[PDB]
C-alpha cells in the first residue's frame, strides 16, 4: 500500500511530584509513577471474489 | 500700523477664539521605578557576562 493504515501512537501524560518551593530552570524530571489501561476496538470491511 | 487694526471708541469691544493643535500631555507625575531597577529581583537571567 501506498498510503496504508496509519501508525497510531498513544503515550501518558507525565504528572509532576512535588516541585522545590525556590524557583530552579532545570526541566523537572521528579514524576509519579503511572499508567493506564482500556479497551481498543478495531474493524475491517473484506471484499470476497 | 502696516496691517489692518481695528479701531474702538469707549462703547466698542474686541474678541476672537483660537484652538490649539495637538500637543503631548504634560507628564506631571514622578516614576516609581528607576531605569536600572526594572528587572525581577527573585531570578537570575539566561545571559552571561
Amino acid at each position: 500500500l501506498k498510503h496504508p493504515p496509519p501508525q497510531i501512537l498513544i503515550k501518558n501524560t507525565p504528572v509532576p511530584a512535588d516541585p522545590p518551593t525556590t524557583f530552579n530552570q532545570s526541566k523537572l524530571n521528579s514524576f509519579i509513577t503511572q499508567y493506564s489501561t482500556g479497551q481498543v476496538s478495531v474493524e475491517i470491511e473484506w471484499e470476497l471474489q | 500700523e502696516y496691517f489692518p487694526s481695528q479701531m474702538l471708541r469707549t462703547g466698542n469691544n474686541f474678541q476672537f477664539t483660537y484652538t490649539f493643535e495637538d500637543v503631548p500631555f504634560h507628564s506631571s507625575y514622578a516614576h516609581s521605578q528607576s531605569l536600572d531597577r526594572l528587572m525581577n529581583p527573585l531570578i537570575d537571567q539566561y545571559l552571561y557576562y
